């Protein structure tokens, strides 16, 4: 499948 | 020292040829010499600082000399030449490597057969390259490989000697000189004995070392081995291109450590380059094929851009082995974040399906696009293409030819067709790539700038001419309008003058008109009104025009604005839905205007003020015309504000400001707790940017006049919109559906936004920002980027009150954690667990490199016990006090403290506790107890 | 003791490759897409720490008015 990881913000640690 | 050679290849700066030619002249005097020579230089090259003696090479086995040097490395630390950073290194290990080769190839003739030189290297590397120290094993396998390269170089000039002798031989034997036959055998037959020499020595270090390296613990030699492999299928394709050199990339190509699959790609794809159409290639890829494809979804990006490109080459050798679901999972990598991917993919797209002229290939893209159930839009599917198909994309006339001019077109496919065509005519005026696809930023070559002018004034000229047109077709079209109307954003607008092109402006205009009097849609309003505020630039000479069809348009709307108030707010007539429908297309295209233009000359203070106290009477007005009500108040009362900036404003004119928004702010406060969520959404983000505007700061730089219209919230209005907060922004979690939460939690985000900024710009209290604090892990994926800014900018404004902040977010978890579970509640559960975890990342917020941290880590210390020891034990002082155990939190600060503050804290606690406290040391009074061993 | 590195393993095992060889599942991913839509597409631009902190709640589509707001900022 695909995904948009849309939490843009959540992506550091 | 004997580290000649060595140094010399260090930092040599000499052509490598000459130091082998001055080593071949070292060695044809005393062998062993050189040879001792050239161990020392590889034992050297793994970073020994040891050396190997006359001594040693004469009695000595490899295995001792090995043990010796290893006991003798005198390291002082783990690095070795081959693991240095920095360009003194690489280029290091570029001229070993170099170096071997010019050996090899030097003595490929003479020397390379003396059954001395090159046994001993063999076995010094193989030795080298089965010892457990990794510099050694490194190192020596580099060699060897660099080494079995030079060989297959040296046995491939020998294969073509073969040829050519052999050619002679059958001349010779044509002309029947029997003597020169018979000598042409004889060198013939020595001739396959230097072949089976070179044999030997391959396929010595092909067993001895490749077979087990290729497999090595460390992945950096597994690569190493890998390369060189390749390199060897590439360059003696006739004997090392078979299954039995092939199997291993092919079984390497999964190897777990992309730096290896990276090397396996590389690897077949110089293979493929060649386009020698091999048929053992083909049979290799017929049985690796879905392992490639599945590389292309790598986990290292780097891995799948190889992929797709060996995909690419594949294509290019056979359109054969490539499946439909092949192609059309290469085709969706396109739409990916990482553009390398998307560029490699739209290239392979390129080739597969687009390979005037360049209308059948718009027609393939637009069904491309529709076919594609990935991406609503277009911008990434052009950036995709934007480096292969350039010309295909940038024919902006075939397009408009083909959306006008006349089985045919659908409406899918013009509204497909409108979106690409608008995102190549951004690419092109606008030159970077859309969002997450930019490799930062840059300056455009002069090349690029000339480029974009030239289609700036390229677009500017067909679409000033062509737009109308376009409208016109789909003035009723929702889509197609909303992004026909973001061309005109991107036109040089000088054009419209210097081109005789003012005709087509004023039929623009008349569209524009048609369309804003003609929809509703919020996007459609969206675009008409911020194209007329691009076309109404101040420094253009067409600015007059437009201003005059503007303010006709604001002339006839606020007229029937005024006529439709006139009834539709009667006490008498009882509104329908469809006149509030009609109130409401009319307030739309209003306050659609009113953001980007400057309606103050038509005060419609008076209107929107009207419909916003009768909703509040009433309690029954609909919500999208409360809504847009407020909005339009909201740019009326800004715009006035825009306007009192020049002294030659009145006295009265500011005071009419004040009242206005001192009026409007008490309505927002009314609908704050309104009943339906978006009114109440509304009046909190106006509200929050009112405050913001109006907050003292709005005298800040050099603006003294603006003192009386500083506007500083209540007490009652602080706490209103904490608990907005606190009721909207902070929601229970799970562990439509995709659309509607991202679109529920950006709308969220940016409320939890408006009110951090009142915080860290001190127009709210500090202390409210603790609320807040306290669900920064609880809500870390979701809002705490925009918590921990809030953290940080409090901070940096005043430590002292940032930490007792956070210690009262402590406090409210602890009294919250009593009032749920009791004053009984247990210690190991997992809600005090994260309630010390999260003590624990704030504590880590501190540091002694400012030393203003003291004293407000000490505060957090004292505020912390004067909470722990406030309430006592209803039986007295034999029992706990009741928030004593908050001190076990206090204790994870403790760890930021210096040696000196402790003592001060420590007599801090003295002053709260007993002697009778300091002995109990039983279950319930351990906290106490934690808390002073810290200290 | 020293600070040199010594390997104990050495190899990966024959049995190890052929567990490569059957499960690669681990080193492959999901499609990361980009912005499947425009309304996402803005968002992405606009919906950072830094933008949201240094942008009103309710947009202004002319600077003539952002500047308004932006004045506040320190």
């Amino acid at each position: 499948k695909a995904v948009y990881n849309a939490r843009h913000w959540n992506h550091p640690d | 020292e004997n580290m000649m050679l060595f140094e010399v290849v260090k930092m040599g700066k000499s052509a490598m040829q000459s130091v082998v030619d001055d080593w071949i002249e070292s060695y044809k005097h005393d062998r062993d010499i050189a040879l001792l020579d050239l161990i020392n230089f590889f034992i050297q090259c793994s970073g020994c600082k040891g050396v190997v003696t006359a001594e040693m090479f004469r009695h000595m086995q490899n295995s001792e000399i090995i043990r010796k040097m290893t006991e003798e490395f005198d390291e002082d630390s783990g690095d070795y030449p081959l693991t240095m950073a920095g360009p003194q290194w690489k280029k290091f290990k570029s001229s070993f490597c170099e170096f071997i080769g010019v050996l090899v190839r030097q003595c490929q003739y003479s020397i390379i057969y003396d059954e001395y030189m090159m046994d001993t290297v063999i076995s010094l590397l193989t030795g080298l390259s089965d010892s457990q120290v990794r510099a050694f094993r490194h190192t020596s396998t580099l060699a060897a490989m660099k080494l079995m390269t030079a060989l297959v170089n040296v046995a491939l000039n020998l294969s073509i000697n073969m040829d050519n002798t052999q050619r002679q031989y059958e001349a010779e034997r044509n002309k029947m000189a029997n003597e020169r036959l018979e000598l042409l055998l004889q060198k013939r037959k020595e001739l396959q004995e230097n072949q089976d020499e070179i044999e030997n020595m391959m396929n010595a270090i092909f067993k001895g070392v490749f077979v087990h390296r290729y497999r090595d613990a460390i992945a950096e030699i597994r690569a190493i081995c890998i390369e060189e492999i390749g390199i060897w299928m590439k360059m003696y394709s006739d004997a090392f291109l078979n299954d039995s050199y092939l199997k291993y990339v092919g079984w390497t190509m999964h190897d777990k450590q992309g730096e290896v699959r990276l090397k396996c790609l590389t690897a077949l794809q110089g293979l493929y380059y060649n386009k020698e159409l091999n048929s053992k290639l083909e049979l290799f890829t017929s049985r690796f094929k879905d392992r490639i494809v599945s590389m292309t979804l790598d986990k290292e990006y780097d891995v799948a851009v190889q992929a797709i490109k060996l995909l690419t080459l594949v294509l290019q050798s056979s359109e054969e082995v490539l499946t439909a679901e092949d192609c059309e999972n290469v085709y969706h990598l396109v739409y990916s974040a990482h553009r390398p991917v998307a560029v490699a993919a739209g290239e392979f797209l390129y080739k597969k399906l687009f390979s005037g002229p360049n209308a059948n290939l718009v027609k393939t893209l637009v069904f491309f696009f529709l076919e594609s159930e990935l991406h609503e839009h277009a911008a990434y599917l052009v950036d995709s293409m934007w480096d292969c198909a350039t010309e295909l994309l940038k024919d902006w006339e075939c397009m408009n030819s083909l959306l006008l001019e006349e089985e045919a077109l659908t409406d899918r496919q013009e509204s497909a067709l409108i979106e690409i065509m608008l995102c190549t005519i951004r690419q092109a005026a606008e030159c970077h790539p859309p969002v997450g696809r930019g490799t930062g930023k840059r300056v455009l070559t002069a090349k690029e700038k000339k480029t974009q002018l030239d289609d700036r004034t390229k677009i500017t000229e067909l679409f000033a001419v062509a737009l109308p047109q376009l409208l016109a077709k789909y003035s009723v079209d929702a889509e197609k309008v909303t992004n026909l109307l973001q061309l005109p954003q991107y036109f040089d607008l000088e054009i419209y003058t210097t081109g005789r092109l003012e005709k087509h402006l004023d039929a623009l205009l008349r569209q524009i008109r048609n369309i804003v009097e003609k929809h509703t849609d919020t996007d459609v309003l969206e675009a008409c009104s911020k194209t007329y505020h691009a076309l109404c630039n101040e420094e253009f000479t067409i600015f007059n025009r437009v201003d005059i069809s503007r303010s006709q348009l604001i002339d006839e709307l606020a007229d029937k604005f005024n006529r439709l108030l006139e009834d539709f707010l009667q006490e008498g007539e009882e509104p329908d839905e469809d006149d509030a429908y009609q109130v409401l297309s009319t307030l739309k295209r209003i306050t659609a205007f009113h953001n980007a233009h400057d309606l103050s000359k038509w005060d419609l203070f008076a209107c929107n003020y009207k419909l916003l106290k009768t909703g509040i009477e009433n309690g029954d007005m609909p919500e999208q015309i409360v809504i847009h009500a407020l909005q339009c108040t909201h740019y009326v009362i800004l715009w006035q504000l825009a306007k009192i900036t020049e002294s030659s404003s009145t006295k009265e004119d500011l005071l009419r400001l004040k009242k206005q928004m001192r009026v409007f702010c008490q309505i927002c406060q009314h609908y704050l707790t309104n009943v339906n969520t978006t009114v109440k959404e509304q009046a909190f983000t106006i509200l929050c940017d009112i405050l913001m505007i109006f907050s003292h700061q709005i005298m800040s730089g050099g603006r003294d006049m603006l003192e009386p219209l500083v506007y500083t919230p209540d007490s009652s209005l602080q706490s209103e919109l904490l608990s907005f907060i606190l009721d909207h922004v902070f929601i229970e979690q799970d562990d439509e559906d995709e659309a509607s939460k991202i679109e529920a939690l950006h709308k969220r985000r940016n409320l939890l936004a408006a009110f951090c900024k009142l915080i860290v710009y001190t127009v709210v209290e500090m202390n409210t920002a603790a609320d807040i604090f306290k669900q920064y892990m609880k809500y870390y994926n979701d809002y705490g980027d925009i918590i921990k800014e809030t953290m940080s900018k409090t901070r940096q404004i005043d430590k002292i009150q940032c930490a007792k902040t956070l210690i009262l977010s402590l406090q409210q978890l602890f009294n919250e954690m009593i009032q749920e579970n009791g004053y009984n509640f247990d210690r190991s559960s997992s809600t005090f667990s994260g309630i010390k975890e999260l003590a624990r990342r704030f504590a880590l917020t501190f540091g002694l490199d400012q030393l203003k941290t003291r004293e407000a880590i000490a505060m957090l210390h004292k505020d912390g016990i004067e909470f722990a020891f406030k309430e006592p034990n209803p039986q007295g002082e034999s029992h706990p006090p009741l928030n004593l155990a908050f001190l076990d939190i206090l204790s994870e600060f403790s760890s930021k403290l210096l040696r000196q503050d402790k003592r001060t804290v420590y007599v801090y606690l003295e002053k709260f506790m007993t002697f009778q406290m300091s002995l109990r040391r039983e279950d319930v009074w351990l906290p106490l107890m934690s808390y002073r061993n810290s200290l | 003791k020293r600070k040199l590195i010594v390997d104990s393993v050495k190899e990966l095992d024959s049995k190890t490759i052929r567990a490569q060889l059957s499960d690669y599942s681990d080193i492959v991913t999901t499609l990361d897409l980009a912005p499947p839509t425009k309304k996402l597409m803005m968002w992405k631009e606009t919906g950072g720490v830094e933008k949201l902190f240094s942008l009103p709640a309710q947009p202004l589509w002319n600077n003539r008015l952002l500047k308004l707001f932006t004045r506040c900022l320190t």
